């Protein structure tokens, strides 16, 4: 029924869209820089 | 011309002025009006149609000049040996100014409790 090439396109787009969620948990396990971790009293 | 007049200043200052004191009063009135306008841009508009607000601003201009033209020569005492006077110890004033209560009459009093707010830019 469905075309494998249109299905490959449509779910490479879904795979790429998911990576923007996963980075929000990677940043805590790898201890990347986060805006919320920066203590406010420290000079710029 | 100004809203108040040398006739208004002379209504409070019971001594009738000489021509030197008239030109002084005309410039001090212009300074008092210009001082009120810089605090209240609407002044001439309010005074065009509110007849009691006219009486506020005219009597306050006349007072603001009166307290500066009263005894402007700076004499304490004077005599010719047949007549003499001396005055109460008046403040030797040198500027025109409008009182905190006169700004409250004009409706623009300011409060004496204010706040300093600490601030730091939030990160990103």
């Amino acid at each position: 029924s469905i075309d494998p090439e249109k299905l490959r396109d449509q779910l490479l787009d879904a795979f790429e869209n998911k990576q923007n969620e996963l980075k929000s948990s990677k940043a805590y396990y790898d201890a990347e820089r986060r805006p919320d971790a920066i203590g406010l009293a420290v000079p710029l | 011309a100004t809203l108040a007049t040398h006739e208004d200043v002379t209504a409070f200052w019971a001594r009738t002025p000489t021509a030197e004191e008239i030109v002084l009063i005309n410039r001090r009135l212009a300074q008092a009006e210009r001082m009120l306008l810089r605090a209240i841009p609407e002044l001439l508009i309010k005074a065009s149609s509110d007849p009691v607000f006219r009486a506020e601003v005219i009597d306050i201009e006349a007072e603001a000049v009166l307290r500066l033209v009263r005894n402007h020569e700076g004499y304490l005492s004077e005599t010719d040996g047949n007549y003499t006077y001396m005055l109460q110890a008046q403040d030797p004033n040198r500027k025109l100014e409008i009182l905190p209560e006169e700004w409250e009459v004009l409706g623009i009093v300011r409060s004496g409790l204010g706040i300093l707010v600490p601030t730091v830019v939030l990160p990103s």
